[PDB]
């Protein structure tokens, strides 16, 4: 009848994450874990029926029929692990109950942080100006603006060698917009650069 | 293999030469299921009812053919059975607590040969409860307390599953005939199920048969399939390669099956937990007959005695026969010194019953 | 092999009929149609254990289904509704009633149903050249692409360098944000970044272009409006290297 799992989780590259899943069904004929990348087909990950652990590479899934509990354990997190993880249980009748997946966000491992805010050139094919906040650590937070006419988008996901780097983009139409006030009130470490005029 | 039918003709209730009783022709232990049983009155053919095709644990089939009523007013009643293991039709004249759950499957190689290609029947304590065939593809109850306690959504859900399992059974059959390098009339059987012992112990089983002989047997403890063939060994390697499926079967047999069993037991607590004692009758025709009528459960023990020890020589066993009420009946005979006492011994609830039959 | 699903994107006016095709190449027997919505687990609309038989699922209301072959399973909706906006998945398994048998999904089908097609617009695309301050400091260069003012959310952004598609150094937003979150009739924005070495950027012979594939009205779609018909189109913006 019911199945629950975390909505969102956030972890850094190279770490270990554990996604719990609790269910209460009429009967039990198995538990599945599915991985779904954004805008792509869900794919089968693991399966459990008997109590115990199931290890396949970096991925492992645990099950407790008595507790109605299961966790997916991801070791040595890579950037490609960032996806939604669907938990599913077969009913007493062989029907399949899906829980609303857990979205996992993987932050890159930056060994040499160098956070700064840069002012990109105007485009001549656009009427808006953009500002780039980049090369910051995972311990850095950048959120939305208190302004409505200014748009800020971090949380970008890398493609599948790569120049993997955390980056946030701020843009707007107004003239009051400068790259000195764009990323104001961001949780900020020491030494990060904001230009002045 | 091919097994000849065992036949017994008897009456539901002891005849009264005026009380209309039910004539029964129990045909059992046969394979293939190709059979036709006819009841006879002095040679003439009588309109008679025939039960659903049912299966025993040894892969053999059995049928209960009964006539609507027989008063038995000075006539000759018999039975005609024709089978592939018989040259001429056999004739037989009429003369006068652990609970379990089983699910069977019977598959017949293409084409029909007259019989439905797929049949699936469920049993609890040898009470028919469910039925499905390839002709009318419908989830149907064979017990009153089954339909009354199961909503119509349950039968609709399993009628869909069965259609899937029907198709899967058809493919597995073709795959077997190809492996055995032969075509034509061949049968395929599956039996799954569990049982709950009196003390609380539980067991489960999954078995397959080709042409009525053991093909594949599953062991849920070591998670392995046993094969007694060079052909069945092929499938064994395919099935055992899928470890997740093996695990799933263990879970179903140990947890899921038992759950269903207890669920159905509560539904039919009235009929399944009852105990009706046997009525013992003794007759002579030499040969002494000892009957026991209308008992439940089927578990019973009968033996003739002589002063007053058990007789092993010149005896007939009879076996447990269906009565038709939901009760059962059996019989034991002995062929016949001076001043000796012959009496029939019967134990049911145990509760030892003894009826003195004959003395000098 | 795989489970083929067409189309990937569709826009419909309320009341329109439309059918989704699904082909399975794995010689499977069971086929399913799922409906993925935010905040909810997958829900089954219709399914078929094998050819010749089909049955309703958890939410069959407003949907029809047909099994053509052992290969094909089609989803039909005769009268589209705004509530039927979702991402439909076609799935396939070997058998039903099996335990460990996993599901094989198709790439996915994005569906958005509207009352009016008057708010359908292609994205505005623009590329912003790397900051001179970034190049001299980190010896790296970051291009930024913005796809704005598009509706509905039916876009696929990609980067192209010298006529070939690139993947390394590329960071695109997972989903587009709404420009005017307060309004329900709001259009979406989508940003993306391409980072390359300073030497590679400072070569004027290198050509960079951001490309956004929009999925809108087909050739046979109704368009009684005066403005340009917002059909399926590739909107791009280019930028040359600077010494």
């Amino acid at each position: 009848q019911n199945i629950d799992q975390p909505t969102e989780m956030t972890a850094t590259e190279g770490a270990i994450v554990q996604i719990n899943c609790t269910y209460q069904t009429s009967g039990f004929n198995g538990l599945f874990w599915y991985q779904q990348h954004a805008g792509e087909a869900p794919t089968f990950l693991s399966y459990n029926v008997l109590d115990g652990l199931e290890e396949k590479g970096r991925f492992s899934s645990f099950l407790s029929r008595s507790k109605g509990y299961s966790y997916l354990l991801l070791k040595e997190l890579q950037m490609k692990d960032s996806a939604s993880y669907l938990c599913a249980v077969k009913d007493s009748n062989y029907q399949l109950i899906w829980g609303a997946g857990t979205k996992l966000i993987i932050k890159p491992n930056i060994q040499n942080p160098d956070p700064a805010v840069y002012q990109l050139r105007d485009s001549k094919s656009s009427d808006k100006s953009v500002c780039l906040f980049t090369d910051f650590d995972s311990q850095t937070n950048v959120s939305q603006s208190k302004d409505s006419d200014v748009y800020i988008t971090d949380k970008c996901v890398l493609d599948m060698m790569d120049f993997k780097s955390n980056s946030a983009v701020a843009w707007s139409n107004k003239s009051d917009f400068a790259c000195a006030n764009a990323f104001n009130n961001s949780i900020i470490p020491e030494d990060t650069f904001f230009p002045s005029p | 293999i091919q097994r000849p039918p065992k036949i017994q003709v008897y009456s539901r209730h002891p005849p009264e030469d005026g009380k209309p009783n039910y004539l029964n022709c129990y045909v059992y232990g046969f394979h293939p299921p190709q059979i036709e049983i006819d009841l006879l009155k002095n040679g003439e053919k009588i309109k008679s009812e025939q039960s659903d095709l049912s299966f025993s644990k040894d892969w053999s089939f059995y049928l209960l053919s009964h006539a609507e009523f027989t008063p038995n007013s000075k006539d000759q009643y018999s039975c005609r059975v024709k089978h592939v293991t018989l040259e001429q039709p056999r004739i037989v004249k009429w003369d006068r607590r652990t609970h379990s759950l089983r699910y069977f499957r019977l598959g017949i190689s293409e084409p029909g040969y007259g019989i439905p290609e797929f049949i699936s029947a469920g049993y609890v304590d040898s009470h028919p409860i469910t039925m499905y065939n390839s002709v009318s593809q419908l989830k149907e109850p064979r017990a009153l307390w089954m339909e009354e306690n199961l909503a119509p959504d349950h039968w609709e859900r399993y009628t869909q599953l069965l259609r899937g399992w029907q198709q899967a059974f058809k493919v597995e059959l073709k795959q077997l005939q190809h492996h055995y390098n032969h075509s034509g009339f061949h049968t395929y059987q599956r039996m799954i199920g569990c049982e709950l012992l009196e003390d609380g112990s539980i067991t489960g089983f999954l078995q397959y048969a080709y042409d009525g002989q053991d093909f594949l047997i599953f062991n849920k403890d070591t998670l392995s399939w046993m094969a007694m063939d060079n052909v069945a060994d092929i499938i064994r390697r395919v099935w055992e390669a899928n470890r997740h499926e093996l695990q799933y079967q263990k879970n179903w047999l140990e947890e899921e099956c038992i759950a269903w069993l207890k669920r159905f037991l509560e539904y039919g607590k009235d009929a399944l937990q009852r105990t009706e004692p046997p009525k013992v009758r003794v007759n002579h025709k030499t040969t002494l007959y000892c009957r026991a009528y209308g008992f439940y459960p089927p578990e019973i023990s009968i033996n003739w005695m002589k002063n007053g020890e058990e007789i092993f020589q010149d005896t007939d066993y009879g076996g447990i026969l269906p009565s038709g009420d939901g009760t059962y009946q059996t019989w034991v005979s002995v062929e016949l010194q001076n001043g000796d006492i012959y009496s029939c011994h019967v134990e049911h609830g145990g509760v030892h019953m003894v009826l003195q039959g004959f003395q000098e | 092999a795989g489970v083929t699903q067409t189309p990937k994107f569709q826009v419909l006016k309320t009341g329109q009929s439309m059918t989704l095709q699904c082909a399975q190449d794995m010689n499977h027997n069971s086929m399913y149609w799922y409906r993925q919505d935010p905040g909810m687990g997958l829900r089954l609309i219709y399914y078929s254990a094998s050819e010749g038989t089909t049955d309703k699922g958890e939410v069959p209301n407003g949907y029809n289904v047909s099994r053509l072959n052992k290969r094909e399973f089609s989803l039909r909706l005769e009268s589209a509704a705004p509530s039927q906006t979702s991402v439909y998945f076609c799935a396939s398994s070997v058998w039903t009633g099996e335990g460990s048998g996993e599901l094989f999904f198709g790439e996915g089908s994005r569906l958005t149903v509207l009352e009016d097609l008057k708010n359908v617009f292609p994205p505005e695309v623009a590329v912003f050249e790397p900051s001179e301050a970034e190049i001299s400091h980190t010896q790296k260069a970051t291009l930024v692409c913005l796809a704005t003012g598009f509706y509905p959310d039916h876009v696929e952004l990609s980067w192209w360098v010298n006529g070939k598609e690139v993947h390394s150094g590329v960071c695109t937003d997972p989903q587009p944000l709404k420009e005017q979150p307060a309004l329900n009739d709001s259009r979406y924005a989508l940003s993306s970044r391409l980072r390359v070495s300073a030497t590679f950027w400072q070569n004027p012979r290198n050509h960079f272009r951001c490309q956004v594939q929009f999925y809108g009205l087909s050739e046979n779609d109704e368009w009684t409006q005066d403005r340009a018909k917002p059909v399926t189109q590739i909107v791009s913006a280019e930028a040359w290297g600077r010494a």
